[PDB]
């Protein structure tokens, strides 16, 4: 899909076509001010060292020279600032590099959207494509929840992941795929009497010694 | 430029015309920069696509969040700490200097905030990363405690301290805004800046610049053009100089705008829609979570920090 | 308006989008001048041709105020031979109010 | 009209000022050294001047490789003076106003963007499909199967080595 | 994000795995000391999913 895009959407490069755009057309801009002639009697210098002896060419040159000397000014200092713009651009391109491609990054949405699981680097004309290849859930479902399960007055909580029930039977889950795990005491951990914690459960939590033992 | 420089005359647009393309240059850079504010609104609020509501009751474990989410009593859907920011922050336009419009009005940019407030509450971080899904507020700030390294358990036995010191610390920040002034100094001063640079840019009409007057209108009628032609030359030269002038300072004050704008997104993007591991990015102490609050050309944050308190001394082994 | 555009695009393909182009200045539809109801002539004449001119070490002065001056009279007069204006046009020095 | 003032040209227009001026100064100035008010001869009162209302003209297109149809948007100025529809910005005429929200395809402003169905609409912008999330103290959504999605993101590093002299 | 506290985005602390980091004060500017985790003398294994 990404080779499709890449060939059927136009525009799909268009962070680097307008830079190529901007730099290019403030070239070309540059270049047209040598046909205006800033206030002189000619854009060109030969023709005013052609037909005016020095003497009063002086002013007509000095016209040229100040107008023309401003506007390369304009564009030094406008190519200035848009190197600075690219060399912020080229420190986060560098940083997402660091750290997408040489390593997984758990600073969310800043290698593509959705948690992200690793990065692929692509050479581009004056620029880098990056492939984000994350990860992203599709279809949820519903469960009625509880923060706690009280068992003969013990509280447990979810040593990692929620408690989960699909309205008749509870189950301990992870929180980004639903894997429902029956309630042992490997994966929940006790913290004082249930009746401090609000809004839980009574339940029962099981015990893996417990069936080897009998 | 034709307004600026010389407003209604021929006489010296024809001049100004000698001068090449300074005058597409100029306008082509504060377009450019114009639409790089929107570009910036845009990147740094509209990280969601879809508009979140919040759910019609607010029983959200104990957390009052009244103070942050839209009243519908006010008459333009703005929470009490957006209003009271609004009130807070105090904001040339007849020579063709113009201010044109913000693409995204004060009521969507309220309505970004709400529903990324919502999104927030509802469902945690799941819904910057893919479809929302729904949390109850406990379990969610339970697990953002469980990424800082502290257990669910102290969450739940003091759920009712926490969610009372959560209230208070809301409460502590509108009278911390409204009693200290220059609490957004930060937006006073850069709208101050700008508009005293638009000031600046306007009394440099007030100069002769080597002119015999500072109005191009009374040399044209008291000046015969093939000597007033030097008159009008040294004005635009001077007027021009100082417009290239006005440009270039504002497109450095924009590149840092435009700096502070990606910070400002990347912050929302790492503390709002997710918990930020990386210390001292989402304010003091240890984060948890943040809200977002639109701002006059500017947005405000309420980063959530947990901050250990009375230690007591023991004799360890490692 | 969409030539307008093409004009300062300098270009015949224009991206789809918003373009600022110019102003919009209704002109003026008719001229009026408004000059008060003074009508006396300043003794221009008396000036110009003085019975007698004070030296430079005394060079005379005469105020000139509270009336409509005719340099036109004075100007076509190829009399003076050099007449010599620094500030303001010869031409139009019968234009402006002082 | 084009007014001359004792010498003091100018142009705009002449309206009724409450800027009460003390009897002894004639003109009075804004900023930047212009003439905004002036008591004329024989009359004496108190005119104040205004240039003839200014304003920018702005041209949506959505481009001539699909049609010539062109929407003028005179902003900042009230539809009177001179289908046509009224914004926050200004009046854009050359568009008809629709109900109906979609997403942004040419800015506008404050909230509004533009063809489609052989003509120009002008609409308010969709801030997104609305989608509430049924919340409570005890429901939770878990996924139950994912999907892994790649996306381009695409980063200047470099310009052209231009060099002049 | 290094010196008062450890990082964990990959190449912002120095090369290599971050373990902490020192400032020191330097005329008009700063040098740290990047203290970082650096592997080595691997050897090969027979390895199951």
């Amino acid at each position: 899909k990404i080779q499709d895009s890449l060939s059927s959407t136009p525009s799909a490069l268009g962070k680097l076509q307008d830079v190529v755009n901007q730099n290019a057309q403030a070239l070309n801009t540059l270049v047209k001010q040598l046909s205006s002639n800033f206030g002189a009697i000619s854009s060109v210098l030969n023709d005013i060292l052609s037909r005016l002896d020095p003497p009063e060419a002086e002013v007509q040159i000095d016209r040229l020279i100040t107008g023309r000397l401003q506007s390369l000014q304009t564009y030094v200092t406008q190519q200035l600032i848009r190197a600075a713009e690219i060399r912020a651009s080229a420190n986060l391109a560098a940083t997402k590099m660091s750290e997408c491609v040489l390593g997984q990054s758990k600073r969310v949405d800043f290698c593509g959207k959705g948690y992200h699981l690793m990065s692929f680097p692509q050479s581009a004309p004056h620029g880098v494509v990056f492939l984000h290849v994350t990860y992203v859930p599709a279809q949820e479902k519903n469960f009625t929840t509880a923060p706690a399960i009280c068992h003969d007055g013990k509280a447990h909580f979810p040593r990692e992941g929620v408690f989960v029930s699909n309205g008749t039977h509870w189950f301990v889950t992870q929180r980004n795929f639903y894997e429902p795990q029956i309630i042992t005491t490997d994966n929940t951990f006790v913290s004082g009497n249930c009746d401090v914690v609000i809004g839980i459960v009574n339940n029962t939590v099981y015990d893996p010694l417990q069936p080897e033992l009998d | 430029c034709t307004m600026y420089i010389c407003g209604d005359s021929t006489e010296c647009s024809n001049l100004l015309l000698q001068y090449g393309s300074f005058c597409t240059q100029l306008n082509r850079a504060l377009t450019g920069i114009a639409v790089e504010q929107d570009k910036n609104t845009q990147e740094v609020f509209a990280q969601v696509k879809q508009i979140y509501k919040t759910p019609p009751i607010k029983d959200f474990g104990g957390f009052n969040f009244s103070q942050i989410l839209p009243d519908p009593s006010k008459p333009s859907k703005r929470s009490p700490i957006e209003d009271l920011l609004f009130n807070k922050v105090t904001l040339q336009k007849f020579n063709g200097l113009t201010v044109l419009p913000p693409l995204l009005t004060d009521e969507m940019i309220a309505q970004y905030t709400s529903a990324l407030l919502a999104g927030t509450i509802t469902s945690g971080w799941t819904f910057g990363a893919g479809p929302a899904l729904q949390i109850p507020f406990p379990m969610q700030m339970a697990y953002r405690f469980n990424g800082i390294g502290v257990t669910q358990n102290v969450l739940y036995e003091n759920q009712k301290l926490i969610a009372n010191q959560f209230n208070s610390a809301i409460g502590k920040i509108q009278d911390s805004l409204s009693s200290t002034p220059s609490a957004l100094g930060k937006l006073q001063d850069v709208v101050n800046q700008n508009a005293q640079a638009l000031n600046t840019l306007v009394k440099q009409l007030s100069s002769n610049f080597g002119a015999i007057s500072s109005v191009l209108n009374d040399i044209l009628s008291r000046l015969d053009p093939p000597e007033a032609e030097v008159q009008i030359d040294r004005l635009i030269t001077g007027r021009l100089q100082s417009l290239q002038t006005y440009v270039t300072q504002q497109l450095i004050r924009a590149a840092e705008i435009r700096a502070s704008a990606n910070l400002a997104a990347t912050k929302m993007s790492e503390c709002v829609l997710g918990q930020s591991k990386r210390v001292d990015f989402c304010g003091k102490g240890y984060h948890l979570m943040s809200f977002p609050q639109s701002a006059p050309h500017g947005v405000v944050f309420l980063h959530v920090t947990y901050v250990p308190a009375q230690e007591k001394n023991f004799t360890t082994a490692p | 308006p969409l030539s307008e555009t093409k004009c300062t695009l300098k270009s015949f393909t224009v991206e789809k989008g918003i373009y600022q182009t110019s102003n919009f200045r209704v002109q003026p539809t008719e001229s009026i001048v408004r000059f008060p109801n003074i009508t006396n002539l300043c003794p221009f004449g008396e000036v110009f041709n003085a019975t007698r001119f004070a030296s430079v070490y005394a060079w005379n002065r005469k105020r000139i105020s509270n009336c409509v001056a005719d340099y036109s009279v004075l100007y076509n007069s190829a009399s003076f031979s050099t007449f010599k204006c620094y500030g303001v046009s010869p031409t139009k020095l019968n234009d402006l109010c002082f | 009209v084009n007014f001359n003032f004792n010498g003091l040209t100018g142009t705009g227009v002449l309206t009724e000022s409450n800027k009460k001026f003390l009897p002894f100064q004639q003109f009075g100035r804004d900023i930047a050294d212009t003439t905004d008010a002036v008591r004329d001869p024989q009359t004496l009162e108190i005119l104040d001047i205004t240039p003839c209302s200014f304003g920018g003209v702005s041209v949506i297109t959505p481009g001539t490789n699909t049609s010539n149809q062109v929407a003028v948007l005179y902003q900042d100025v009230n539809c009177t003076e001179v289908n046509v529809f009224q914004t926050r910005a200004g009046c854009l005429i050359g568009a008809e106003h629709v109900n109906n929200s979609y997403e942004c395809d040419i800015p506008i402003g404050a909230g509004i963007c533009a063809v489609a169905s052989q003509s120009i609409i002008a609409y308010t912008m969709s801030l997104g499909a609305e989608n509430s999330v049924a919340y409570s103290n005890n429901s939770i959504a878990i996924p139950t199967n994912f999907t892994i999605s790649v996306t381009t993101e695409i980063l200047p590093v470099s310009m052209t080595k231009t060099s002049v002299d």
